[PDB]
């Protein structure tokens, strides 16, 4: 009984504690009460007591997972009002906020710029749409955004190719950053 | 969640009559295995967490023999035809046990094999206390809907006197929970609109 | 072991119980971890002009 | 018995009441319940409920430990797109979070760094 007690789970508490009268029926075969059959029902009101508890915690675990996805709403919100030519801010520090949202992070952000991008990957359209959509996102974004730090790196590389072949006076084999940097000008 | 809203005005189930019909199954057990299984639920988050009808694992999907190998990662995320090949599973499992036994069936839970073998030994002995926990809950919720000849014995499983019955876990624990403070209500923001 | 059964019955609660070993009277207690090895990923700015 | 209650393993807790039940056994030769064999159940009963106190605390730090690994894990991921030419940012303010890794700090990047350099050197 005290085994079937210290379970995480009540639900499987409940049904060991099933067994065991199960078990006991074998040993006291009438319908009186006795001490043991007070040990069985005792251990189901406490069970009944850590269901209660149990759900607490699986409320609160819930309600910090739906925060999270209600922030990244919002943020997809910001940027459809933005794309489609309203003057609002798409930085994290201007979403607005709410009790179901919470304060938003940099990292809300980021994990919102990763997830558009794979989700412009997963579309059945030709290359030149998935670009388009790409671009619309890049010009919608503010200054120190997700989207404009993850195209900075090949600003950086391209801007280190041609200052490096200037000093060593030859360009190198390979100029990767330049030519995308190029192609996406074009 | 409480009763498994039988009588609900039944949401997306213009399904399972056709795969009950197909394959032999009984309406009410397939629909009642699928709202245990998922509860309806469109997302159905997990530690796998299939957001299909039918709940199931890679292990499972790839034993069923169809093409799990496509789409987003896996084939039984279309309603129709995992809801057929469980309907199937269900009625070979269903027929291969002797007639209508509809609760050895629940070896659909457990599977054949290292762990499921023999808890059906046990189940055809009758002697419940060597099933696990896991299935005796699961065979548990299905008494309601299920013709089985053992469906007398379970419930008598457990009592606190040997007339008593036995009180399933969604019972004893029904009613007790608690609400979620967060809602999917957010902020709007506004534009600065002025047309001059 | 010629002693295999004289230590079993060791223990117990009465002398003619058997001793409990530790894998047995705590087995099932135990809790699970809440971390798994199921990381984030990252999707590259890729623009094929 | 109350000196077996008040270990730190209950492991070792199960094991010196198991003893103490050895010892009792040569004073009470009978299987009657008498008030001292009511002691060693329920001190094995408060055994088995410091074992569970225990199991909280062992998977909290287990926890706390795997998340730095993951976040090892999706630094080391980062590099390695970003090497065979993906346009990702390096940056630990800029890897991605999950509830797996938490937020991530400038000694994720430290760490990462010294192992990395540690690990080439060591390659043959």
């Amino acid at each position: 009984i005290n085994s079937a007690l210290n379970q995480e789970d009540p639900r499987t508490a409940w049904e060991m504690l099933q067994g065991i009268k199960a078990e006991l029926d074998k040993v006291q075969p009438d319908e009186q009460m006795t001490p043991q059959r007070e040990w069985l029902i005792s251990a189901q009101e406490q069970v009944q007591n850590q269901m209660n508890a149990w759900t607490k915690a699986q409320a609160k675990a819930l309600d910090d997972s739906m925060k999270s996805m209600n922030k990244l709403d919002v943020i997809d919100k910001q940027f459809q009002k933005r794309i489609n030519g309203e003057w609002v801010s798409t930085d994290f520090k201007d979403m607005p906020v709410n009790e179901n949202t919470g304060e938003f992070k940099h990292s809300d952000m980021v994990n919102y710029a990763n997830k558009k991008l794979a989700e412009i990957d997963s579309m059945d359209i030709p290359d030149g749409a998935k670009d388009a959509m790409k671009l619309k996102y890049l010009q919608a974004d503010s200054k120190d955004g997700a989207f404009r730090t993850a195209i900075g790196t090949m600003v950086t590389d391209a801007g280190q190719e041609w200052s490096a072949a200037v000093i060593n006076g030859k360009l190198p084999e390979r100029t990767p950053a330049m030519d995308a940097l190029r192609r996406i000008r074009n | 969640m409480d009763k498994y809203d039988k009588n609900v005005p039944s949401d997306y189930d213009g399904l399972f009559q056709k795969a009950a019909d197909a394959n032999g199954v009984s309406y009410d057990l397939l629909r009642k295995v699928a709202w245990t299984e998922s509860r309806f639920v469109p997302t159905a988050k997990s530690k796998t967490g299939p957001l299909g009808m039918m709940q199931f694992t890679k292990a499972t999907a790839k034993a069923l023999g169809l093409r799990v190998t496509d789409g987003p990662d896996d084939d039984r995320l279309n309603p129709e035809l995992a809801i057929n090949a469980a309907a199937k599973q269900l009625a070979g499992l269903v027929g291969k046990f002797d007639g209508d036994e509809l609760k050895a069936a629940l070896a659909y839970n457990q599977g054949e094999g290292r762990l499921g073998n023999p808890q059906l030994e046990a189940y055809s002995k009758g002697d419940f206390a060597s099933i696990s926990e896991e299935g005796r809950n699961y065979m548990r919720n299905l008494l309601d809907v299920a013709k089985s000849p053992m469906a007398g014995q379970l419930e008598t499983f457990g009592g606190i006197t040997p007339k008593g019955k036995g009180i399933p876990a969604e019972v004893g624990l029904a009613g007790i929970g608690h609400k979620q403070k967060v809602t999917q209500e957010l902020p709007e923001s506004t534009s600065f609109d002025v047309k001059g």
